[PDB]
């Protein structure tokens, strides 16, 4: 029913919202991301040189 | 062992590497051949007794 189409003609809008997260400063770290971890499951480890 | 393998091949394999830097530095040093052979290098001249 369009009756105005000022402000209350169509209810339920999205606020403005988008489904993204803006981060102003940058705080990545890739170079953990670029090393790779890997597992261990016991505790004797031992390398050699 | 856990790290060292064995006490024969990893020995051996290490000796390969010091074998192969002493080649390498006494090939890249400078050093004249010395054998004995008089001028004797060609001419297979058998040992000669005496």
């Amino acid at each position: 029913n369009p009756t105005l189409f000022v402000s209350y003609d169509q209810n339920g809008k999205k606020l403005s919202f988008a489904n993204w997260i803006s981060v102003l400063s940058p705080q990545d770290t890739p170079f953990v991301s670029m090393t790779g971890k890997e597992s261990i499951n016991q505790t004797i480890f031992s390398w050699q040189t | 062992n856990y790290g060292r393998g064995r006490e024969l091949m990893y020995q051996l394999e290490k000796k390969g590497k010091e074998i192969k830097r002493d080649l390498e530095k006494i090939l890249l040093s400078g050093q004249a051949r010395t054998d004995v052979l008089a001028d004797q290098y060609l001419t297979n001249s058998a040992a000669d007794p005496a």
